[PDB]
RNA sequence: CCUUC
RNA sequence: CUUCC
């Protein structure tokens, strides 16, 4: 009717393997934490399977509410993972964040000396960078490279040693000028917009070998494109053999995603293991 | 409400108009922490003292305050941070003493010659006694706690070879981070000593617990419950051991690192009995073909310079010919992910690393410097622990090894003490010293 | 207050 | 930063 055989759901996005005419007529509850609880606890379970996340502190600029990150927090707690969580935004945090000794919660907004500052302060402690800084109805262009100007900065500047940053190409027919993003792989959100473009940058780095990736407008288009296809004909779809009890694609996905994610607990299938995260997840933000 | 009470009945005073707010968090925690018998606790380290620590310069009088002393801060304490610090701490006390502490008090020699025969080939290079008192505890914790602390190091061959001169009882365990609290307040309270418990950036998931004089009490590291089971354990004595075996490869692993030839151009002897113990168990264990005779051994390594990774070719082994390791770690992981594997396995500190076969080829990274028999030539003892590691996959995964192995050995017997040209120097792991100030009220990561 | 849920 | 089974 509308379903479909797949092998694994599309996770980056170097991975999309069509495109669609982007057409302008263009699904839970609480769903605005969740995309996010994933990307998170997806990106962070790798700097952990790699190590990185070791003991280092993760800094989070654009957090707020950020209230799904308290259950993060209490993941990798009870992993036995050591990590402050230093979360920075001009507005206010979920109160379930206070009180917390790992976690530290600045009320200020970034700029320049700011990074020297906080830089300087947590130094040399290594650097995990989460970026979802913000900017009604959906940022400018004008504004969304304001924005990745200073995600770039955040960068240079904490240098860090891995990064998760907000990125969404800004569209083909409201292009501006080019730029550069940190080079990284750009994971597709689970539970995400009905037809958003917007993908985490995931990043490691090198150490005195930062590297960038030139922006154009042909490249744009092809998000837009590819994107568009992923949000209309991809995740519409129905994975027949995945045996999950719900089958969305994004369920899906959002299993291919836990399936990495590390949990004590002794577990029997993974589905077994996913479906409790899941359960547990969707638990916390509290979604049937 | 019931709120503010138990933040009285805490701070042992009114909360300010912040603290409230603050504390207000720590529900239960604080709570708990008061309607829980001190006493009970007084009298079990008190029955603890006298077990591993009888022999100690204290008295019942004298710790009871200790542990009370320590419960009683929470009306002194008005800094909000060192306050959280220290309701966090008094937790740990509180839901594990009990469970992780408190429960406590309730034939080889033949080898001997290739021990030092394999040992020479190579050879070309160039503390508080409460460490006592604890070496008597863990004792009994391998045997109490089985599966979630098993052990290593030279502590446990002398569980196969009672000849065995040992002096850190080793461990791996999936709660090491309360495991030493715990141990630490042990220690902080019987001795009314004022230690520290610290993370070295160096090593991955590392909290070894130092003296106040920086006398290197204990260490441990922290392993997921993932990884402790694939971990090669080995039961002997009620306690579990890391199979001598696996035990060998890190042996071989180890001596990779130049660091440590300048350790064995030092104690020949001391490595010369782990060693044969371990070539012993083996070899009686698996049978391992003992003679000089071995080919396809140390498989080609090529270490290209200019990208800081070597190139081993398992092929004669494993479906996979090449492994690629890395020696640049935060490299390897970048272009892991560019290789879109997000499944990549790590065992922790274990083999210190995350092994990954995208596309019928093997990526690693080798956490010692590469030695060097000349310009770009790869002296053997690199190979030796290059392949080791390797095996250590094999043996976290259960696979065709046990080949492989024997074959290695066998190329260890007598061979050139050959000249050492250079090494590769070590990617640098960042990242703070975090410690633990149970006494100071100070913690950092 | 002898292993605190 | 040194602090490395
Ligand atoms: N480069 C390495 N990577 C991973 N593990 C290692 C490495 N080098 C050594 N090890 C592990 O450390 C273990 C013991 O450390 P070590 O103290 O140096 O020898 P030991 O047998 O414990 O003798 P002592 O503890 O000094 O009395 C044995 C080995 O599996
Ligand atoms: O978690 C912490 C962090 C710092 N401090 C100590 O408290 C004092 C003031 O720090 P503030 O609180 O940040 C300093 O001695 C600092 O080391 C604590 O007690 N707990
Ligand atoms: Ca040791
Ligand atoms: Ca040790």
């Amino acid at each position: 009717m509308d379903v479909v055989s797949l092998d694994k759901p599309f996770m980056y996005f170097e991975e999309i393997d069509n495109e669609l005419d982007y057409e302008p007529e263009s699904k839970l509850p609480y769903q605005g934490q969740l995309k996010l609880l994933l990307g998170e606890l997806f990106f962070l379970s790798k700097l952990q399977r790699h190590g990185i996340l070791d003991g280092a502190t993760v800094v989070y600029i654009g957090s707020a509410p950020g209230t799904h990150i308290r259950y993060l927090r209490d993941h990798f707690y009870n992993l036995g993972v050591i990590i402050k969580w230093m979360l920075i935004d001009g507005r206010h945090h979920d109160p379930i964040l206070n009180g917390l000794r790992d976690v530290t919660l600045v009320t200020r907004f970034v700029d320049e000396e700011y990074l020297r500052s906080i830089k300087k302060q947590l130094h040399p402690s290594k650097i995990i960078l989460i970026s979802d800084v913000a900017s009604g109805n959906e940022p400018s262009t004008a504004d969304l490279l304001s924005n990745y100007a200073l995600q770039n900065v955040m960068i240079s500047i904490l240098n860090p040693v891995a990064s998760s940053l907000k990125w969404r190409c800004p569209f083909p027919d409201q292009w501006i000028k080019d730029f550069y993003i940190p080079h990284g792989n750009k994971m597709l959100q689970p539970f995400a917009p009905s037809y958003s473009a917007e993908m985490r940058l995931l990043s490691i780095y090198t150490g005195e070998n930062m590297r960038l990736t030139r922006v154009t407008k042909s490249d744009a288009v092809n998000y837009e494109k590819k994107m568009y296809y992923l949000n209309k004909i991809v995740r519409n779809k129905v994975v027949v053999n995945f045996d999950y009890p719900n089958q969305e694609y994004d369920y899906f996905h959002m299993y291919f995603m836990l399936r990495t994610v590390y949990c004590n607990k002794t577990f029997p299938t993974t589905k077994a293991k996913v479906l409790f995260l899941q359960q547990s997840i969707f638990r916390f933000l509290n979604i049937p | 409400n019931i709120t503010l009470k138990i933040i009285e009945t805490y701070l042992g005073r009114v909360p300010s108009v912040n603290e409230y707010h603050m504390l207000k968090s720590q529900a239960r925690n604080i709570q708990k922490i008061t309607v829980f018998n001190k006493d009970i606790f007084v009298s079990l380290v008190k029955k603890n003292k006298k077990r591993f620590f009888s022999d100690v310069n204290t008295s019942a009088s004298e710790i009871k305050d200790r542990i009370l002393s320590y419960f009683s801060k929470q009306t002194q304490t008005y800094n909000i941070g060192k306050l959280f610090t220290i309701i966090e701490l008094q937790s740990v006390l509180v839901t594990t003493y009990t469970d992780i502490l408190g429960v406590l008090t309730i034939n080889v020699t033949s080898m001997e010659e290739l021990a030092r025969d394999m040992l020479n080939s190579m050879n070309v290079a160039v503390v508080s006694s409460l460490v006592k008192n604890v070496n008597k505890l863990m004792e009994e914790y391998l045997r109490r706690h089985n599966k979630s602390c098993i052990c290593y190091g030279s502590y446990s061959l002398y569980l196969i070879n009672p000849n065995i001169r040992y002096g850190d009882i080793d461990i791996l365990q999936t709660n090491s981070r309360t495991f030493l609290i715990d141990l630490a307040f042990l220690i902080k309270f019987i001795t009314g000593n004022n230690i520290i418990l610290s993370k070295i950036p160096y090593l991955r998931n590392y909290m070894v617990i130092k003296d106040e004089n920086d006398n290197h009490i204990i260490d441990s590291f922290n392993i997921r419950q993932d990884t402790m089971n694939v971990v090669p354990k080995i039961f002997i004595d009620n306690i579990y051991i890391v199979d001598p075996t696996f035990q060998l490869l890190n042996m071989i692993k180890m001596f990779s690192q130049i660091d440590r030839l300048e350790d064995l151009s030092k104690d020949p002897e001391k490595f010369n009995a782990r060693m044969a113990t371990m070539l012993e168990y083996v070899r009686y264990t698996h049978g391992i073909v003992f003679d000089g005779k071995r080919n396809n051994m140390p498989m080609k390594c090529i270490i290209d310079e200019n990208n800081r990774i070597v190139t081993v070719t398992t092929k004669d082994y494993f479906s996979f010919k090449k492994c690629l390791v890395y020696l640049d770690e935060n490299v390897l992981s970048s272009d892991i992910l560019d290789l879109n594997a997000d499944t990549s396995c790590d065992f922790e500190s274990v083999t210190n690393s995350v092994y990954l076969i995208h596309d019928n080829i093997m990526y690693t990274y080798f956490s010692n410097t590469i030695l060097l028999s000349d310009k770009g030539k790869v002296h053997e003892i690199s190979a030796r622990g290059l392949c080791a590691h390797i095996l250590l996959y094999q043996m976290l995964t259960s696979g065709e090894y046990k080949q492989c192995l024997s074959d290695l050995l066998n190329s260890m017997m007598n061979r050139d003490k050959i000249p050492i040209y250079s090494h590769t120097e070590r990617d640098k792991k960042p990242g703070r010293h975090g410690f633990i100030n149970i006494e100071k009220d100070i913690i950092v990561f």
